[PDB]
């Protein structure tokens, strides 16, 4: 399991959670509580950015291995000769 | 072929040199006014030390591939271990001679096995994607490749074992091999 | 979502209860306790779901999870039945190993209960994980747990116990890491269903072999590599020593059916005269020791190191019976060593304040229910029949007979000097005079809770050693594929 | 003495003492004649014999439906 | 961008001779290089091994490009120690979202949050910092031997000053003098390298240096040997300002002598922008066909000063005392890593190097801010120990012995917790990030023949990992020798504070203690996001381990 | 060649020092001037004005870092009263 979007918004519910365990403060009074939305909201937006960086990867690796196997052909081809 | 002695003095010069630079600056360290001649009076045993192992190694790696006849890594072991048990003689404890020896000689010989980076490399300069590609789909091999390497018996019995243990076992303690049969009846 | 991973997910869920439950109720540390143990309970029963599910002769991977977007590390589960008794040992043995300290720690309970929680977790994801390079991570993740265990919760000489143990495995297995990393290069992955299919060359895995035995002789342990065993298995907690011993020992046995007999037979075969000197002088030195050792759980820690020298042989049997005994007294050392570390330090330990043998004799006179189970744990530690210790060491010691003869023969001493230590050992504690004249107070026999966390190691043992088709049905089909070898009327068929 | 509470025991000084000298024997081995050939004697000697007879003994025998007319011999 | 930041902030700087607006000019700062990290974002929407630009004296690669935004990210994190106070004041009356943008507290902050601190009083700090980032940036992007000389004296020379900065400390003004004494000398070699490479070669080019080494490396007049030899003297004053060994002697006292924020900056910033800037050089001057040239290669210095750093960076620091001496050994270890990555020129070893330098940045961060947090934690702790009473320069460095975190778990434990996984992670065990960033260097070493210094690497892993261990003992197994003060907790000293709404109109009043301050939020949430990272990383490899594959991939494209 | 005995002095001043930390800046100096030296003979006899370019900004540099140098080794005296080692 590693959905990208739910793993960054509990990653942002973990730094709010170090954060206040750091502090020795504590993890949950009431006016307080916006923080872990927030945190985790932050979180959720990185890893929708996340995820549009993994789509332009995945193409940018995909033309590579063309490519490699195109030079690699060609070579071959040469080699018939 | 190769000369021992030869070998054996340079090897005493490249590392007696170092040495002798070593024993330049612990000259140049020293706190009193002791001269420009403490270089063989105070740190000279650190120039002769240098100078005895690096020898020794050059020697008897070159005098073990001579008693051998062969070239590989075995001689760069124990020149490595000779080398080091001189290098243990200074300190004039058996056990040091030993442990040193025993460090030099596995670290030169595992260096010389696997060819360190320290100078270069055993450059393949081949095609790196088709040996990579032989060794991952090489799944199935000849049987007697195999048998070549781990031989018959202790569970490996290829068809035809019996056989062959037949003539085997005839062939070594002279006895035909005539298993009785467990029917009377036949 | 599949059962493997809520296994592995329980233990972090009650560690972020204990960690949090603070904010909604001093909370006293019985909850904690409490929550600890129910967290271990439910982890057990799933284990125990999976099993009623799982068939016994499946060449497939159970209860696995379809990734479809693989990374570069990917954590993929499944089970087979060489594993799927690991998991059911880790899963009994982590309540019993909580019961156990369930009043002997006193200070810093908190961080107790989450290392032993997180120790459930990567040590079942030992058993668990698909991948030989997810095997060497979690193989080496709970050495800091491990380092920390024993420094907060050590005795006397707890420093330089948690030193040696962590400074031994990680030496041993950063030669594993570069023989697993050698591997990966040459097929491309570390996936079992994908390198299990790969030949490697013969000189290849000779130099293979050797990276991955030295990590294994380090984690076995075997004789002469074995001094962080008998510090870290005594200056440990009470917990921490029934979970090293129990199922850190059983890492090494289970990660030989995973990393050499699949993809290294050649090497395996070639070199077993090594495996098996190395064994048969384990089995005759340790025993020697632990007969002069006088110290009550340095005793029972050396005891382990013979016995794990049995199954060891029995690995690299290359035979049906010495594999499928090898698990079987894997598992059948599991339940005694633990309940002999409860024995000697949790009853004599926290009665006396000490190890040492010299100060206890004649317990039987005032403790009739502790002679009683320490009696049939000593038969257990000897291989008595009725234990799944027998069951274990006969098929062990029969498959390294026929494997290699003179070994076995050397290896088959045991029984004798298993009796020796272990009776020895009996004698002294619980008989050997009146009660000893070192005790000022009198001594209370078991509490309700040493009672039942013997009785439930010692039910284990027996049951088993009486019907050891419990695992042995579900050990045949899939220890079939580790063998190697062939007849020469039943191979090649047309 | 070691967290929770035990019992009174008659903690005699010399056991005690005793026990202390086997923990940290460790800190006083030297190596001398009879240490270095005992140290020798039991960790090459014995097992390089074990090793070289498990040698020459891998595959000699095997006992698996031999009849009469037979032998356990292999090799 | 970096230009016009430093003359703006000098111009503004010049005309101000105010100490309380060092807060505000550092977080300036801050904003300044967020614009260049937005600058050099959009500079990513192109493939090639490089663009020479402004007349071919500066390139631009999608390598130097990510190197530069990597270079601002690190640079706004350990400006957050001079931009923020280290502690506040906290409670769970003035928590909602509402009070933080609306409403104001008004207290007696001087003494708590430390608001005369020297870190907080220097009002060049943040403009020197920003010159040593433009050396740094230049270095990365130079195309040519000159180029290559101004931008190592910049970015070379901020550091001298930096390490001096703190001109009433003996110790600092004693750093500084080192640093600069033996840079200098390290300066020379660089200097006479490159100008070695120019009187025989005749051109200054990097460009045109590669050309003569390509056809150079054909399989009699004018044979080629000073291409390797110059490199070989460049690559000495290099190896000095990475503190690789045998050059490495150094920064084991400048780092202890100057104060820990400086340190952190100082540490950090060099190595990332030498070895960036000497990875491209290696692959260009990769001789690929085994000639003569082969053997005297300059990059066996590499090889020979990765062993070196390996064995000094692990031995040297087991008996260390002092926790900045340490991390400078421990740096050094980590230092012959990232040399042997280098050095064996692979693909894997090129990805291999590109996550392992940035792994191990954000991970020496995290040691440093931890290390400078715990400092300003003891502020309300009390300790007889003799021998933290005879420290010198305690402001500037208020941790400066690994016994002053013994028990440090007992006081902090998720701090402490924090300490003990980056310290784990620079062991290498799994699954920490530093684990997977050793294994991928030992792989590409194994794959390429490096066993030798595979086996090195391993074994020295082990003698490293107990001075590791060491620190990890200090702050678990025992009790601390730190007590909470007994005035800040009397149970009759409280101070003031004043909750006011938007119109300065009082709300309530409420009486704090000790117990009320905290570490502020910045420092938490920092190592708290870089400690989930080292924890976490098994779940967010790909994205991550991706960027460097196709960076790899554009170098080695033929 | 003039410039390679230059450049020997400069090396020689660190090698023949233990206590002269003034001697230090001064070795520093005669490396850069030997350095440049060499360059500005070498574009000479390669008719290359970049050359002299080069030998310029060195000079700037050299000039800016002892003026760092000593601004450094002010901030040191000032604390100290001393630039001798007691070797
Ligand atoms: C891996 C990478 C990805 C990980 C992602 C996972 C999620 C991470 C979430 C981090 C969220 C940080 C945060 O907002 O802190 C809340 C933090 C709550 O802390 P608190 O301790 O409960 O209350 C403050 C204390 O009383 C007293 O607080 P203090 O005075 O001690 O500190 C004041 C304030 C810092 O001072 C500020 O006012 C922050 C300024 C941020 C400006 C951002 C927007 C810029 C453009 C403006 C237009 O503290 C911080 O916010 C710390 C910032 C550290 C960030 C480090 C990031 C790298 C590591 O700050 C607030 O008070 C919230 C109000 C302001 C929120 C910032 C603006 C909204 C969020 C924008 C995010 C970017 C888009
Ligand atoms: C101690 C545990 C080793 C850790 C596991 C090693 C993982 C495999 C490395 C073994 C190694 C060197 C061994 C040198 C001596 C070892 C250290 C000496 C004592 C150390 C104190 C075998 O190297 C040998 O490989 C043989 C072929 O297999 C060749 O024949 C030999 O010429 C070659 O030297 C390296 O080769 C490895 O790289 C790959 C490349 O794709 C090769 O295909 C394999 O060869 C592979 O194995
Ligand atoms: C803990 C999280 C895991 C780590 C995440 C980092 C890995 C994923 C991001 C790697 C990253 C930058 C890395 C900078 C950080 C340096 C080191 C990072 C520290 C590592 C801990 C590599 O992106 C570059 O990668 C290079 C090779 O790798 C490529 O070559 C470049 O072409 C590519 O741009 C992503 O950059 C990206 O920015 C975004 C702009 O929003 C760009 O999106 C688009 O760009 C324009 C159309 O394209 C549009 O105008 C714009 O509207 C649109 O938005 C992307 O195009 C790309 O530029
Ligand atoms: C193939 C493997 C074959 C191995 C064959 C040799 C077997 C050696 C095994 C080495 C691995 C375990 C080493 C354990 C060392 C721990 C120790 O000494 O005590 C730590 C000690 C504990 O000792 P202590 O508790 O008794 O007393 C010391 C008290 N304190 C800790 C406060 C100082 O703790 C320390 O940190 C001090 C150690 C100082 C430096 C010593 C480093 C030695 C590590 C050697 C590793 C080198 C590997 C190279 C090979
Ligand atoms: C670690 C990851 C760092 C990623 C940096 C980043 O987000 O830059 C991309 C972004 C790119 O921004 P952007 O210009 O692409 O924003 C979106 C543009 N439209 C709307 C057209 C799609 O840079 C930033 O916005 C952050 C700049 C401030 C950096 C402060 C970090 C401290
Ligand atoms: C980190 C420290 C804090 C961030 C410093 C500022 C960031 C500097 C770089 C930058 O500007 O990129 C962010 C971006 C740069 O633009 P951008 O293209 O990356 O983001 C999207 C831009 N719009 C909104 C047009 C689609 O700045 C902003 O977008 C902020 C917009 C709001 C302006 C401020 C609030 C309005 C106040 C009214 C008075
Ligand atoms: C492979 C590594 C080889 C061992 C390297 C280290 C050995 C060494 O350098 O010598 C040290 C040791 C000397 O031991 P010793 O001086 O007698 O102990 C006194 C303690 N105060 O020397 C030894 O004890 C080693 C002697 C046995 C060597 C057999 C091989
Ligand atoms: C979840 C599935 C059900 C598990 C709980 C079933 C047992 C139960 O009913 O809880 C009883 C338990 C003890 O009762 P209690 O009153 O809290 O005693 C302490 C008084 N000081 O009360 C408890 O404290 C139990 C607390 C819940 C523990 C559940 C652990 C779950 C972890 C993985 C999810
Ligand atoms: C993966 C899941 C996360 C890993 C485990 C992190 C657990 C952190 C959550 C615990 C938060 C917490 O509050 O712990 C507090 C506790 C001590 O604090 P406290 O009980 O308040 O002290 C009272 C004194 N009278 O402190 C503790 O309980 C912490 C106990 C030590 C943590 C385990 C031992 C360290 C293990 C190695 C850590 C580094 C490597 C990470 C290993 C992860 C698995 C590979």
């Amino acid at each position: 399991m590693v959905n990208r979007i739910l793993f960054w918004t509990g990653f942002g519910l973990a730094v709010r959670f170090w954060q206040l365990g750091i502090e020795m403060r504590p993890f949950f009074n009431r006016k307080s509580l916006w923080a872990y939305p927030l945190f985790g909201g932050v979180g959720a937006s990185f890893g929708y950015w996340l995820q549009s960086i993994d789509e332009k990867q995945t193409k940018m690796l995909e033309e590579r291995k063309q490519a490699i196997l195109e030079k690699r052909a060609r070579r071959a081809q040469r080699q018939a000769e | 072929p190769k000369d021992a002695v030869h070998l054996g003095l340079k090897g005493a010069a490249v590392v007696g040199g170092i040495g002798l630079l070593f024993a330049a600056v612990r000259t140049s360290l020293a706190r009193k006014n002791v001269g420009p001649w403490a270089i063989f009076t105070r740190n000279g045993k650190l120039a002769a030390t240098f100078a005895a192992v690096g020898g020794a190694y050059d020697f008897t790696r070159a005098a073990a591939a001579n008693l051998r006849e062969k070239e590989d890594w075995v001689n760069n072991g124990i020149g490595g271990l000779f080398a080091g048990a001189t290098m243990g003689l200074t300190t004039g404890r058996i056990p040091r001679v030993l442990g040193f020896a025993a460090l030099t000689g596995v670290v030169l010989a595992t260096a010389e096995y696997a060819g360190s980076g320290l100078r270069g490399v055993f450059k393949r300069d081949v095609d790196e994607y088709e040996r990579k590609e032989f060794l991952r789909k090489n799944r199935r091999r000849p049987i007697e490749e195999t048998l070549a390497e781990i031989g018959e018996g202790r569970g490996i019995k290829p068809p035809g074992y019996y056989e062959r243990r037949a003539q085997r076992l005839k062939e070594k303690y002279g006895v035909d091999i005539n298993p009785v049969c467990a029917d009377p009846d036949q | 979502m599949s059962l493997l991973y809520v296994l592995l997910i329980i233990p972090i869920i009650g560690i972020f209860l204990i960690s949090t439950i603070d904010s909604f109720y001093f909370f006293n540390v019985s909850y904690y306790k409490k929550i600890a143990l129910i967290t271990t309970i439910l982890n057990l029963i799933v284990s125990l779901i999976i099993y009623i599910l799982f068939d016994f002769s499946n060449n497939q991977f159970q209860f696995i999870q379809e990734n479809l977007d693989l990374s570069f590390y990917d954590i993929y589960l499944g089970v087979d039945g060489v594993s799927i008794y690991f998991v059911l040992l880790t899963t009994i043995i982590m309540p019993i190993a909580l019961v156990s300290n369930w009043n002997s720690i006193t200070n810093n309970i908190k961080s107790y209960l989450i290392i032993m929680l997180l120790l459930e977790t990567l040590l079942l994801a030992v058993f668990l994980v698909l991948d030989v390079l997810l095997f060497y991570i979690f193989f080496e993740s709970i050495l800091p747990p491990l380092f920390i265990l024993i420094g907060l919760f050590g005795s006397s000489n707890k420093v330089r116990a948690s030193f040696y143990i962590f400074l031994y495995t990680l030496l041993g297995s950063l030669f594993l890491l570069l023989s697993i990393l050698t591997m990966s290069s040459i097929v491309g992955t570390t996936y079992f269903d994908v390198l299990l299919k790969s030949s490697f060359e013969y000189t290849t895995q000779l130099f293979l072999f050797f990276g991955i035995f030295i990590a294994f002789a380090v984690k076995t342990p075997v004789w002469g590599l074995n001094s962080w065993l008998l510090r870290a298995h005594v200056e440990s907690p009470l917990g921490g020593s029934i979970v090293l011993a129990a199922i850190v020992l059983k890492l090494s046995l289970y990660g030989v059916f995973r990393l050499i007999l699949p993809i290294l037979p050649q090497a395996s075969l070639n070199l077993t005269y090594i495996v098996y000197a190395i064994g048969a002088i384990t089995v005759l030195y340790a025993s020697f020791s632990t007969l002069r050792t006088v110290d009550v759980k340095e005793l029972i820690a050396y005891s382990s190191v013979a016995h794990a020298a049995i199954y060891l042989m029995g690995v690299f049997s290359n035979t049906i019976q010495g594999l499928e005994g090898a698990i079987l007294l894997g598992l059948a050392h599991g339940f005694v060593s633990s309940g002999l570390f409860i024995c000697a330090g949790g009853i004599l330990y926290d009665r006396t304040g000490t190890r040492l043998i010299y100060f206890f004799r004649g317990l039987t006179q005032i403790m009739p229910l502790f002679s009683l189970f320490f009696f049939i744990l000593c038969l257990g530690n000897a291989g008595t029949p009725l234990t799944l210790n027998f069951v274990g060491e006969f098929m062990s010691l029969y498959g390294t007979l026929e494997r290699l003869p003179i070994a076995g023969m050397l290896a088959s001493t045991s029984i004798i000097f298993s009796a020796a230590y272990s009776i020895y050992m009996y004698n002294r504690i619980a008989f050997g005079g009146s009660v000893s004249l070192y005790f000022i107070d009198c001594f209370r026999d078991l509490t309700k809770r040493e009672f039942f966390i013997l009785f439930t190691l010692v039910s284990f043992t027996v049951i088993l050693g009486i019907y050891p088709s419990f695992v042995l049905d579900g050990l045949h089909y899939n220890i079939s594929s580790v063998v190697y070898g062939i007849e020469p009327n039943a191979s090649y068929l047309t | 003495m070691a967290g929770l509470q035990h019992y009174k025991i008659a903690m005699d000084p010399a056991l005690v003492r005793l026990g202390s000298m086997i923990s940290n024997r460790y800190k006083y081995f030297r190596w001398t004649k009879r240490t270095a050939l005992v140290s020798f004697m039991y960790v090459v000697v014995v097992p390089s014999t074990i090793g070289y007879l498990a040698y020459k003994t891998d595959g000699l025998w095997d006992l698996r439906a031999k009849r009469r007319g037979d032998l356990i011999s292999e090799r | 961008m970096i230009m016009i930041s430093i003359l703006s902030l000098l111009l503004s700087t010049s005309v101000t001779l105010r100490r309380d607006m060092s807060i505000l000019f550092n977080r300036i700062s801050i904003i300044a290089l967020a614009y260049c990290i937005l600058h050099d974002t959009m500079s990513l929407s192109f493939i090639s091994k490089g663009i020479g630009l402004h007349g071919g004296l500066l390139h631009i690669t999608n390598l130097t490009q990510i190197f530069h935004i990597f270079i601002f990210i690190i640079s706004i994190l350990i400006l957050q120690l001079t931009s923020f106070y280290p502690r506040k004041v906290w409670i769970p009356e003035y928590s909602s979202l509402k009070d933080i943008f609306f409403n104001k507290i008004l207290y007696y902050r001087t003494k708590i949050i430390n608001k005369m601190g020297e870190h907080m009083k220097i009002i060049e700090y943040p403009l020197i910092l920003l010159f040593v980032i433009s050396g740094a940036v230049f270095l990365i992007s130079t195309n040519d031997l000159v180029s290559i000389f101004l931008s190592i004296e910049l970015q070379s020379y901020g550091l001298y000053l930096l390490s001096t900065i703190y001109r009433n400390s003996e110790l600092s003004t004693t750093g500084g003098l080192i640093y600069f004494l033996l840079g200098g000398l390290s300066s020379c070699f660089i200097l006479l390298g490159t100008s070695l490479l120019y009187v025989n070669s005749g051109t200054t080019s990097l460009d045109g240096l590669y050309i003569l080494n390509s056809i150079s490396d054909v399989n009699s007049w004018y044979k080629p040997y000073y291409l390797n030899f110059s490199l070989l003297i460049f690559s000495i004053g290099f190896l000095f300002k990475v503190s690789a060994a045998p050059f490495h002697f150094w920064s084991p006292d400048v780092y202890d002598a100057i104060p820990t924020i400086v340190t952190t900056f100082v540490a950090i910033i060099a190595k990332i922008s030498i070895f960036i800037f000497l990875l491209e050089l290696v692959y260009y001057t990769n001789s690929n066909a085994n000639s003569y040239l082969s053997e005297f290669s300059w990059t066996y210095a590499l090889l020979i000063s990765s062993l070196l750093s390996l064995i000094i960076g692990t031995v040297v620091g087991l008996t260390q005392f002092r926790i900045k001496r340490l991390l400078a050994y421990s740096t050094i270890s980590h230092v012959g890593f990232i040399l042997l990555a280098l050095s064996v020129s692979s693909i894997e070893s090129t990805q291999a190097f590109i996550f392992y330098l940035i792994q191990y940045s954000i991970s020496n961060l995290n040691a440093f801010f931890i290390l400078i947090t715990i400092g300003f934690s003891l502020y309300g702790y009390v300790t007889n120990n003799k021998e933290y009473k005879s420290l010198l320069d305690k402001n500037n460095s208020p941790i400066q012995l690994i016994s002053q975190l013994k028990g440090y778990f007992y006081i902090n434990p998720l701090l402490s917790l924090s300490l003990a996984i980056t310290i784990f992670s620079f062991v290498g065990v799994p699954p920490l990030v530093g684990f997977f960033a050793k294994q991928m260097v030992l792989s590409a070493a194994l794959d390429n023949g490096y066993i030798f210094l595979s086996l090195i690497a391993i074994i020295t892993s082990v003698i490293g990992a107990v001075y590791y261990l060491n620190v990890i003992k200090e702050i678990f197994f025992y009790s601390p020798e730190h007590e909470v003060n007994p005035v800040l907790n009397e149970s009759d000293s409280n101070f003031s504070l004043r909750i006011l709404n938007e119109k300065n109109v009082l709300i309530r009043s409420v009486l704090l203690k000790g117990r009320n301050i905290f570490i502020s939020s910045p420092f938490s949430i920092t190592i708290s996001i870089i400690t989930n990272v080292i924890l976490l990383f098994i779940f967010m490899n790909k994205e991550w381990l991706s960027m460097g594959t196709i960076l790899v991939q554009i170098l080695f494209s033929a | 060649n003039i410039t390679l005995i230059l450049f020997l002095i400069g090396i020689l001043g660190f090698v023949l020092n233990r206590k002269n930390i003034i001697l230090m800046l001064i070795s520093i100096e005669i490396m850069l001037l030997s350095i440049t030296f060499l360059i500005l003979l070498s574009s000479l006899n390669m008719d290359d004005i970049i050359g002299q370019t080069y030998a310029i900004y060195i000079i700037v540099v050299a000039g800016a870092e002892s003026a760092i140098g000593l601004g450094i080794l002010v901030a040191f005296y000032r604390l100290r009263g001393s630039i001798a080692i007691e070797y």
